[PDB]
């Protein structure tokens, strides 16, 4: 058994961490007080769920998690919420004054003042690990803390834990729920600084989650709670292989091995189905073939884009519920005879499949309906570069006039960092073009 | 279209179906951070000089 | 009020479409880099499809199908026909064609014709040389191209003993309905066809530009080298005792349906975050047995001068006002 | 990012500040004795932004009252909420400033500014995490204009990393007390350009026009003008005073609103304009209407760099989003294309007093240059003949200072023009 440490940075990261750990407790039968009746080894053990929970002698199962925010109002909600008993104070780190949606303020001005405290609190969790495999880092692209402090933390984690894998869950900015005009600046800056330090990053475009909630959950104006419950379902689908028995994606290194043949092209596209409203009393249970077909419809993707006009480098199907391999293979055959699924020619045209028999868990009183089977497809497709193109275009539009640049220079950053990060993004888009498009 | 590496357990099973064959150092980081801090201090000193 | 942008200033069709949209009083043109549009009349090359459909509160529509280039490039079309099971190498309305880069398959079939005394004339073109000897074509290429069986027995209009090609305009809307404009056009040669001299490329190439320069009889039989469907149907009746519909138009509709339905799964915007339509120009040949052959598909076609008004009005009716409604006798035949 | 320190200087500053405190004390359920009597915890969740908590359950505004003559502050102390202010936070002299920026900035005000700063320091020292300061003042008089800008300079020297926010009333010949108001305002604008992060330009011309044309008030008083000012101030501080995601503190507001450091002068607006049921389309349409702007500028004469919209009341957030997207999409020419998604929208459930729904508008428009051009023309008309300068040279100022202030304000106008044309 090898431990994973989760790090939640900024508002988006912390609230998504709340949702994820609530869902984990429900999936593993851990009560809000940390007790887990089905765990018959008191005070220890090396079960799969111990990858994410440590155990006290009193029988409490404690998340291997650190929460970091530069202002205290969001983490105070963890301290006062349902699962407060789950966490010890040393896991919850707050400052007094946030990064004001400023990458430079998060990375330099304040980050330099809190980075050592954060690293010490992470070290304390690492010292409880017999074989730490790495970190899962949850953060927004757009916020000052989520971008700048995350980039700083990733650099320091590369220094202090060189041999350890680092995965990201990154919230891509969307104007319908965004709070800052400079979010494209922050996104490109943190992507440039983090690119060398992340082995695999799962981008979640708030636009996609928002529209999925509106369309499939019939929520007229989704809130962060709706978005985070959906995002936590997807995150749980991704980490279930680390948290349960199974042969596929069982350590962080396997994510990179299976999904990322080239280190820089490490942003898999996630697609999830089915998303069904709890309000909808009569509901037709979708078959394996139907939900597998839904994985290739952009309307179900975590990032809106068109894989038909890109190329695949890897594809994993993660089923939960009543699913058998024969039905999986039948569905794949049918879909292949009907869809534009083109792989790069130096890669096999194949699917790596895992099935967990436990159907997805949903939060009681939530918006998601309980379904008999669901699937999350993680495919590494060049089409995801459409999001980089969008972000870089907005960046270019603002930076041609140096709009808002003085806010970043004022925190000790140099203007050259903008153009350096943008050139790194241009090289990334060019890499995606080379791997994905024919002449 | 072949199925390979089928592993089964009590909680699920995995396999693979094929349809067709084919870092900066701590010192450098502290240096960056201190350079930014010094540029901040210089801008603030310039402001205080102007106000004086 | 609906909003649109114009990013191809060199398109006559969509210049007229922009004019019509403005003259309705319910469409307002923005600067070309304004993202808050309902409609994009986009550029021919590197249209930023990846940036469409990400504007909240805006239903966004573009006048091009991403991926339709597969149908509208010579080599791409050859490869698509040969490798698509829906079309297959056994396809009977596309001339034998091969993609050659600056081969062995081409020479193999060519040798079958050589030691078979058969008509062995081929044409080489790209995105032109007509020869009966393969070495000359292959040498011409090296100085990506397609080599294609040259139809040595074309249908010849009389009087004049002259060659022609047929241009059909086809509109595919956001629902992937296929509309064939009821008005086609025949681009005619004004010089008598000469099966003994492919050296002179004026009685062999029916292009309007080529005629209007190298043909000394340009404009003799019709204006300018354009015969429209009423006169061509009357000619077919008088001369060959058949109608245009029976002898040619059925095959034309079949071919259009075949190609567009073949590529539908790859370009359809049915469940996409933005929507597409596109106008296509299909170019057909007719041999002396009244068999129709597909020559090429144009992704950004022009129109016959006297048909611009009707066709562009039909565009704004079928493709644009269907998505953005304003406050029978359809000019299109719906193919299904 | 928690506590804000409030300062009100001069006659106009203290009158509009007293009305502001009355309004937001009602909104937060605080009675004139400092006791809370509301019915919703939303009223208390961020009460510490503007109020200290005192012995018992008393809430005392973090407010400092400054003037160079006692009259207006005696009237505040006798006003409805007069007893709510901390007695030690009244800092006044006796000489007055005689509508003279030089007296406010260099002589009379210089004699009082240190005790004002002492009170500022005492308030800041008991702040968990000071965000910065908001100042209410006029630019046409002497104390507000000159001594407020002096106070801003001193506070910037002592707190260089804190946000400076002002509510600045621009003089207008339509509602004028003296002919030297263009001098005082031009001298003040230079200081604000250098030493504030955000300035709400409240143009008395616009307030008069609204009271007369729209509210059908034949003879508008300063009370009637200050009704609009207090409603607008409550609107623009809603995101600071109530829980929310967008522009929830002064620095985030500045980062969202200020693309270039000098262009930080905001045009506020309010809907509905009052002295019985608005739909969201009506709220949006009116809030973008020039006749609802508190700066006498035609926005259709310039371009929006950034916009913040705040809707208050119980309404369909779906419909709010639809209507804001509608306004942007159908008038996109008036929003600069080189700042994508420059309109941000907040919704607060708690409406102001007397209304079921309202909307407050904060625009950083290049059309604000019309206000500064108007002030510059009125300045030059007197300055070219050196009229009324002796009031200022008698206080130690030299003409070169006026020439330089004129130059800088002309530069500000030229910068707005550059970005209007970009
Ligand atoms: N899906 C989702 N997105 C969120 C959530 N909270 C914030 N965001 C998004 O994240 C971006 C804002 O970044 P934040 O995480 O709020 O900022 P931060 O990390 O706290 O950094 P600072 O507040 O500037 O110190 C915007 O695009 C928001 O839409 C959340 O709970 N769920
Ligand atoms: N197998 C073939 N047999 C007989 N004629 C042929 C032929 N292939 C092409 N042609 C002739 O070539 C002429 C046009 O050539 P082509 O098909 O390349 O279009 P084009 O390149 O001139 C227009 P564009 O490329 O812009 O769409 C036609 O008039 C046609 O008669
Ligand atoms: N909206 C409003 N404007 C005022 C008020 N009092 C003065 N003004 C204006 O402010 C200018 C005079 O400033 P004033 O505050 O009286 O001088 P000070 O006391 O020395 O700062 C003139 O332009 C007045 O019109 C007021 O109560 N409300
Ligand atoms: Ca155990
Ligand atoms: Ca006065
Ligand atoms: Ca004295
Ligand atoms: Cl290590
Ligand atoms: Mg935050
Ligand atoms: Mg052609």
């Amino acid at each position: 058994m090898r431990e994973c440490i989760s790090i939640h940075v900024g508002q988006a990261g912390v609230q998504i961490g709340n949702a994820c750990w609530e869902l984990y407790c429900l999936e593993h039968g851990i009560q809000p007080d940390g007790q887990m009746p089905s765990d018959k080894t008191i005070g220890g053990g090396d079960d799969s769920f111990n990858t994410f929970f440590s155990e006290t002698g009193a029988g409490k199962h404690v998340p291997r998690a650190v929460f970091v925010d530069l202002e205290p109002t969001v983490i105070d909600e963890v301290r006062t919420g349902t699962y407060r008993q789950l966490f010890h104070p040393e896991q919850l780190i707050t400052g007094k004054e946030d990064a004001a949606n400023n990458y430079a303020r998060g990375h330099y001005t304040i980050g330099k003042e809190i980075i050592d405290l954060v690293l010490d609190r992470i070290r304390k969790l690492a010292d409880q690990c017999t074989g730490l495999q790495g970190f899962l880092v949850f953060h927004s692209f757009g916020g000052g803390t989520g971008s700048g402090f995350t980039s700083l933390l990733m650099e320091r984690l590369s220094v202090d834990y060189g041999k350890k894998s680092k995965l990201e869950f990154s919230i891509y900015p969307a104007p319908q729920v965004s709070t800052a005009v400079v979010e494209p600046y922050n996104s490109i800056l943190t992507t440039h600084t983090t690119l060398e330090h992340s082995d695999c990053a799962f981008m979640v475009d708030n636009e996609a989650i928002y529209d999925i909630c509106r369309r499939n959950l019939d929520i007229e104006r989704p809130t962060y709670t709706n978005l985070n419950r959906l995002i936590s379902q997807i995150v749980s689908s991704i980490t279930a292989s680390l948290r349960f028995d199974g042969a596929l994606n069982v350590d962080l290194t396997e994510f990179q091995t299976n999904l990322v043949p080239y280190p820089r092209i490490h942003f898999p596209l996630a697609t999830y189905a089915p998303v069904i409203s709890a309000e909808k009393a009569y509901h037709e249970q979708l078959s394996v073939a139907e939900i597998t077909n839904a994985c290739f419809e952009p309307a179900n993707q975590m990032v809106k884009c068109d894989p038909r006009h890109g190329k695949y480098m890897a594809c994993c199907l993660l089923y939960r519920g009543d699913v058998v391999p024969k039905d999986v293979n039948a569905a794949i055959a049918t879909i292949k005879t009907k869809r534009s699924i083109q792989f790069v020619d130096w890669c096999p045209t194949g699917f790596k499949v895992g099935i967990n028999y436990q159907p997805p868990t949903v939060v009681p009183g939530g918006d998601l309906a309980k379904v008999q089977r669901a699937v999350c497809m993680l495919s590494n497709t060049t089409a995801i570069a459409e999001a980089w193109a969008r972000l870089d275009h907005k960046f270019d539009l603002m930076y041609a006039k140096r709009a808002f640049v003085h806010w970043y220079v004022g925190e000790g950053m140099e203007e050259g960092e903008f153009s350096e990060a943008r050139e790194d993004m241009a090289a990334l888009e060019k890499d995606y073009e080379e791997v994905g498009v024919d002449s | 279209m072949e199925v390979i590496e089928l592993n089964k357990c009590t909680s699920g099973q995995s396999f693979e179906v094929i349809l067709k064959p084919p870092d900066p150092s701590l010192e450098e980081i502290q240096k960056k951070l201190e350079a930014a801090e010094e540029r901040r201090k210089y801008q603030e000193a310039e402001l205080l000089k102007h106000l004086a | 009020m609906y909003t649109f942008v114009v990013r191809d200033e060199n398109s006559s069709v969509y210049a007229e479409v922009s004019r019509l949209l403005l003259a309705t009083g319910q469409w307002k043109r923005l600067r070309k880099d304004n993202p808050r549009f309902n409609l994009m009349l986009g550029e021919r090359n590197r249209l930023p499809f990846g940036r469409l459909g990400h504007e909240p509160g805006l239903v966004q529509l573009v006048n091009y199908y991403r991926g339709a280039d597969k149908l509208c490039r010579k080599a791409s079309l050859v490869k698509l026909i040969k490798t698509s099971p829906e079309l297959s190498e056994s396809c009977t309305w596309f001339p034998e064609s091969y993609v050659i880069y600056p081969r062995e398959v081409f020479l193999a079939a060519y040798n079958r014709r050589r030691e078979g005394r058969e008509g062995n004339v081929w044409i080489a073109k790209s995105s032109i040389l007509i020869s009966s000897e393969a070495s000359e074509l292959l040498d011409f290429i090296d100085e990506v191209h397609v080599i294609q069986k040259y139809l040595e027995k074309p249908l010849l209009l009389e009087p004049g003993h002259r060659k022609f090609d047929i241009r059909s305009w086809v509109l595919v809307d956001h629902l992937y309905n296929i509309y064939l404009y009821r008005e086609g056009v025949l681009r005619t040669s004004s010089e008598p066809y000469n099966s003994a001299n492919f050296q002179d490329k004026t009685c062999h190439l029916t292009n309007h530009c080529i005629q209007k320069e190298y043909s000394k009889n340009y404009g003799r039989y019709e204006e300018g080298n354009e015969m429209f469907f009423e006169e061509f149907n009357q000619y077919l009746m008088d001369a060959l005792n058949t109608t245009l519909e029976n002898s040619i138009l059925l095959q034309i509709k079949h071919i259009i349906r075949s190609c567009l339905m073949c590529i539908e799964p790859a370009i359809s915007t049915k469940h996409l975050h933005y929507q597409s339509f596109q106008l296509f120009g299909f170019d057909f040949m007719v041999d002396e047995e009244l068999k129709v052959w597909l020559i090429e598909v144009n992704g950004a076609p022009a129109c016959a001068q006297k048909l611009y008004a009707e066709l562009c009005q039909g565009i704004v009716d079928v493709a644009i006002s269907s998505v953005f409604p304003l406050a029978p006798t359809s000019i299109f035949i719906k193919l299904h | 990012m928690r506590e804000i320190v409030h300062i009100q200087a001069g006659q106009c500053g203290n009158q509009i500040g007293a009305k502001f405190w009355e309004v937001i004390s009602d909104e937060h359920g605080i009675d004139p004795t400092g006791s809370y009597h509301g019915d919703s915890d939303l009223q208390l969740e961020r009460i510490n932004v503007y109020y200290n908590e005192a012995t018992g359950n008393k809430y005392v505004p973090r407010a400092i009252l400054v003037d160079l003559e006692p009259g207006t502050m005696d009237s505040v102390r006798s006003g409805p909420f007069g007893q709510i202010f901390r007695p030690d936070n009244f800092v006044f002299g006796q000489s007055g400033a005689g509508n003279n920026w030089a007296k406010g900035h260099y002589t009379e005000g210089a004699e009082l500014v240190d005790s004002v700063l002492d009170v500022v320091r005492k308030e800041s020292e008991s702040c968990d995490c000071l965000q910065g300061f908001q100042l209410t003042h006029s630019l046409g008089g002497g104390t507000g204009s000159g001594m407020g800008t002096l106070l801003i300079s001193k506070i910037r020297e002592e707190y260089p990393d804190r946000i400076m926010n002002t509510f600045s009333v621009m003089p207008s010949p339509k509602v004028s007390d003296t002919v030297v108001e263009p001098y005082n305002a031009t001298l003040s604008v230079h200081q604000l350009v250098e030493n504030t992060d955000e300035t709400y330009c409240i143009d008395n011309e616009a307030l008069y026009d609204i009271c007369f044309r729209t509210l059908k008030l034949t003879t508008p008083t300063y009370g009637d003008l200050n009704h609009l000012v207090s409603a607008t101030m409550s609107g623009v501080t809603t995101c600071l005073r109530f829980p929310g995601q967008l522009n929830a503190d002064l620095r985030k507001l500045a980062v969202n609103m200020v693309p270039f450091p000098r262009l930080h002068f905001f045009m506020p607006g309010f809907a509905p304009l009052t002295s019985r049921a608005l739909t969201v389309p009506e709220l949006t349409q009116q809030m973008f209407d020039s006749k609802n702007m508190m700066a006498a500028c035609d926005p259709r004469h310039g371009r929006y760099l950034t916009v913040a919209a705040i809707f208050r009341g119980r309404m369909s957030m779906k419909e709010v989003d639809e209507q804001m997207l509608n306004v942007q999409n159908k008038n996109s020419s008036y929003f600069v294309e080189w700042i994508p998604n420059n309109v941000k929208t907040a919704v607060c459930d708690i409406p102001p007093r007397g209304l079921k729904m309202s909307a407050t508008f904060i625009g950083n428009s290049t059309a604000i240059q019309e206000l500064f051009k108007r002030i510059s023309e009125q300045f030059t008309a007197m300055f070219r003949r050196k009229a009324f300068l002796h009031w200022y040279t008698g206080e130690g100022m030299d003409e070169m200072e006026f020439t330089e202030a004129e130059s800088n304000m002309n530069d500000l106008v030229s910068e707005y023009q550059q970005y209007q044309d970009a």
